[PDB]
């Protein structure tokens, strides 16, 4: 099918549990992070 | 190394045969080159070796731009591209240097055969990417590359009929 | 009677920006020779943008 | 207290008055503080939730809510709690305040301080420099 | 050879702009493949590779080469700090420039769909980088809001509401620290002006690792009074530090109640931006503190729901959902919501009346803003503590809009024959 | 309407502030219905269309 | 800014007028409405290959 052309096979997803779990940490802090940021957007000046 | 030299004065309808004896000769495509256990792969290794040994680099450079890039049959530059991916990867270093180096030199020559050259792009950009390769070669390689994007781009940038097209492509479907 | 036609006239809102998106990109999407060919498509018609004709 | 303020409090207290399972009192209540419009740290409420426990539910009354916000008000100010707080912040008996006790309340809260930032805290709170902090130096921190 | 040197294959002719076409995508493949080995990546940035993918390759070629392109500069500059502030300052200005006379020049439309999907695709790209991108993110979104016109709020604040949506509300994960409950840690200004002061790291470093609480089967009575008072005093002591200067100010939980949000919750260009608008402040809604302070924010902006009428709908679904707990019912009526939503249910019944005596204009929403302004008041009551606290104040009211809603014959919609039903059994219910 | 108000303040001999005071209403209505039109909710659409599709 | 593109091209066409007549026999007048489209040309050169909206 698609797998004739090399390049386009290159793509490899790979990805570890531990590192699913600080991956996923990572992802809920810049959630937290960018929500301080919009609320201190928010904030009266 | 006859077979491969014959196929040079071979018309497009004999090349697939002779690409094909090619293709069980180092154990490539053969399914694939008639539908376009160790010891067996070493006679592989052996002969893709005794190849290497006897095709010098202006009969390899010959080929490689004559089925690769000017076939005009997708089916035989599929077969050419399996052909010279099992060259590289049963080669040693050196060979394999000297491959990739042949193809970055043919690399200037891409405007001259447009879409056909698809199946050559795959193997050049693979090649340059599973090669171990030296920092200055490395930089040549990338300013080739981007030197043929920037006269690509100027060339349609100032292309006489390039308002036309964009415009086309943007409304009527063409 | 009213409130229904006009939920039906806005709920075209949506789509005809979504058809101005795809057109706004400008894509040269070659006319596709579909295998249904019942409806009355004309080959100026199929030259003229599916986008710009769904639009 | 002005009685203004006073049925203010009455007013939330009834609006939220409720029961139920476990202490919702103590939570309807900890809402209401926060309505009146004065809003506690989240470690401010589970002392007050704790320190009313004299029925099912957390029973409370408005005189028992009066009580418990006579204590702490606007929390502006408390230097009966601001001792307890050298007693606390001193972990060795009382005294004076170290480096060492202070990061140790510290990673008690939950926060995590490099030893140059305790130092920092520490020569920002000394005023003699005898790289001690007694309530002299504590309170005038807690009132700076 | 010699035969082949005479003639072999077929060669494409000159100026063949379809064949220049094609070799130029057979380029942004071929970078595609380079660009995978991180020192041939640096080594095209230091090109000049992205600039020239930015101004020619955009926006020529089939779609498919356009999404092409983009993924080769989401990797030119993925883990690529130079690179990455290369390709964001180039989307500002070429973003920025387009909102200059923007309705003298309304090609925005096309100018910048590009610039913002490279933007969008890049924070799909999960880096270090991150904050560069996110920063560009935030401040398009910002200028685009102060601009009302629909092909700049659908264009550019409609990509930044939707970046800013999947960064706060994460890909749902598949297998550390919380903020302070009165205060705000980040900041927008000095963040956005690059101060090393307000950062990622900077700013998870100052709050505490939520760490584990423990104490299951521990009560720790006389632990949770001591730490009460060194949490109290060690921030009474961080907040002395900071009024004398020596420490970054923290921010305090207060809004204007005019703010961006409105903006957007009510914006009759798109229902997308007020929906990624509304999902944005649901997820700013996860902290009861910020809980509250949203709250406050959303029924100070009722008023607008009565001036936009339909277009509030994603608003009143969010307020509604955030409301859902007699809990919040209750603190808002705390707050005197009731006698907010009673006005303003009597102001919309006058305005009718107002109306109805003046031409027979048909509106097909007509009283939706009454409908669920009434809806609201009827959701209040449904909670027994605010209907005893409230029916004799309310009654008044009720009864008022009850009967001007009576008066109304020709401008009688049904929505207002609903809202004068919901009218009746509030009233028969107090 | 317009036509008449046109020609007539053209045709009667008119003082300057009047004529001032017509000239700034004219232009009053011009800005008014211009930002009308640049922030009416659908006016890319419309204008996208216009564009685009006759109609 | 506003009237020049929007409108029936009879419209435009009045618009193109009303200026050309604003600008007669008014070296102020003429002035601004040149030094207007000079801008325009300037920012859409400024990066005309950039962006292709320059026509
Ligand atoms: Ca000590
Ligand atoms: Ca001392």
């Amino acid at each position: 099918q698609n797998s004739q052309f090399l390049l386009t096979r290159l793509n490899d997803p790979k990805m570890s549990e531990t590192e699913r779990q600080s991956m996923e940490s990572e992802r809920a802090d810049r959630s937290l992070f960018v929500q301080e940021l919009l609320l201190s957007t928010l904030v009266r000046e | 190394y006859f077979l491969l030299q014959v196929s040079f004065l071979v018309d497009e309808g004999v090349s697939p045969v002779l690409l094909q004896l090619l293709s069980c000769a180092l154990c490539g495509s053969k399914v694939l080159a008639a539908l376009a256990g160790s010891q067996e792969d070493q006679l592989c290794t052996a002969l893709v070796n005794q190849l290497n040994k006897f095709a010098d680099k202006e009969t390899l450079i010959q080929f490689l731009r004559c089925f690769l890039l000017e076939s005009n049959s997708s089916s035989v530059r599929w077969q050419a591209h399996c052909l010279t991916l099992h060259i590289y990867r049963n080669s040693s270093k050196s060979q394999q240097e000297l491959l990739l180096d042949l193809m970055w030199s043919i690399w200037p020559e891409l405007p001259a055969y447009g879409r056909k050259a698809a199946q050559f792009v795959d193997l050049l950009g693979y090649f340059s990417l599973k090669t171990p390769q030296t920092e200055k070669k490395l930089k040549e390689y990338s300013q080739k590359a981007v030197e043929i994007l920037r006269t690509q781009n100027h060339i349609l940038t100032n292309h006489p009929n390039s308002n036309i097209y964009n415009t086309l492509s943007g409304l009527v479907e063409f | 009677k009213a409130d229904r036609v006009y939920h039906q006239l806005m709920g075209h809102r949506p789509q005809l920006e979504n058809l101005l998106c795809k057109v706004n990109e400008a894509a040269p999407e070659k006319p596709q020779d579909d295998s249904g060919t019942a409806g009355g498509i004309s080959s100026t018609s199929a030259s003229v943008n599916r986008y710009i004709l769904q639009l | 207290l002005t009685e203004e303020q006073i049925a203010e409090f009455k007013e939330a207290f009834s609006l939220f008055d409720k029961d139920g399972d476990g202490t919702i009192t103590t939570k309807e209540l900890g809402t209401v503080m926060r309505s009146l419009g004065q809003n506690p740290t989240e470690a401010e409420l589970q002392d007050m939730i704790n320190e009313v426990d004299a029925d099912g539910n957390g029973t409370i009354d408005f005189p028992e809510f009066l009580t418990m916000m006579a204590r702490k008000m606007k929390d502006t100010d408390s230097e009966e709690e601001i001792r307890e707080a050298f007693r606390v912040f001193d972990k060795d008996g009382n005294g004076y305040i170290s480096a060492a006790e202070l990061r140790h309340v510290m990673t008690n809260l939950g926060e995590k301080l490099t030893d140059e930032e305790v130092d920092e805290m520490i020569r920002e709170a000394d005023i003699d420099g005898d790289g001690q902090v007694n309530y002299e130096e504590f309170v005038q921190m807690m009132t700076a | 050879r010699a035969l082949s040197v005479l003639g072999c294959g077929h060669t494409s002719s000159t100026k063949c702009y379809g064949c220049a076409s094609a070799v130029t995508e057979h380029c942004i493949t071929l970078l595609r493949a380079l660009a995978t080995n991180p020192a041939l990546r640096h080594i095209l940035v230091s090109q000049g590779l992205i600039r020239e993918l930015f101004d020619y390759n955009l926006r020529r070629g089939a779609a498919a080469m356009r999404e092409e392109v983009r993924q080769l500069m989401c990797l030119l500059t993925r883990d690529n700090p130079e690179a990455t502030q290369q390709m964001n300052d180039l989307i500002i200005g070429k973003v920025s420039t387009a909102l200059k006379g923007h309705w003298a020049n309304p090609d925005l439309a096309s100018s910048l769909q590009y610039e913002m999907l490279l933007l969008t695709d890049s924070i799909s790209k999960e880096d270090s980088c991150w904050e560069l991108r996110l920063r560009c993110a935030l401040s398009l979104f910002l200028m685009a809001v102060n601009i009302k016109t629909p092909v700049v709020v659908e264009n550019i604040t409609l990509m930044c509401l939707r970046i800013l949506q999947k960064l706060i509300k994460p890909p749902a994960p598949t297998s550390t620290v919380k903020p302070y409950c009165n205060e705000i840690h980040a900041q927008a200004q000095l963040w956005l002006k690059r101060d090393p002061k307000a950062s990622y790291d900077a700013w998870k470093k100052c709050l505490p690792i939520r760490g584990i609480d423990g104490n299951g089967k521990a009560p720790s009575k006389s632990e949770l009074r001591h730490l009460y008072l060194t949490e109290k005093y060690v921030w009474r002591w961080k907040q002395f530090l900071s009024r004398r200067g020596k420490r970054t100010s923290p921010l305090d939980l207060k809004l204007g109640h005019n703010n961006w949000l409105r903006q957007v919750l009510f914006t009759p260009a798109t229902q997308a931006a007020r929906q990624a608008a509304c999902t944005i402040v649901e997820a700013l809604a996860t902290i009861p503190s910020r809980k509250q302070q949203v709250l406050d924010l959303l029924t100070s902006y009722l008023d607008e729901l009565s001036i936009a009428g339909e277009c509030a709908a994603e608003y009143l679904a969010l307020y509604q959902k955030l409301i859902t707990s007699a809990h919040w019912k209750v603190y808002l009526a705390a707050r005197g919501v009731l006698p907010y939503v009673g006005n303003l249910i009597t102001k919309e019944i006058a305005r009718l009346l107002a109306l109805e005596e003046a031409t027979l204009s048909t509106d097909l929403q007509q009283g939706y803003a009454l409908k669920s302004l009434t809806g609201l008041l009827s959701s209040f009551v449904e909670v027994e503590s605010i209907k005893r606290h409230f029916k004799s104040r309310l009654v008044g009211t009720v009864l008022n809009g009850y009967l001007c809603l009576r008066k109304l014959v020709v401008q009688r919609t049904k929505l207002i024959d609903e809202t004068q039903d919901m009218l009746l059994e509030m009233l028969e219910d107090m």
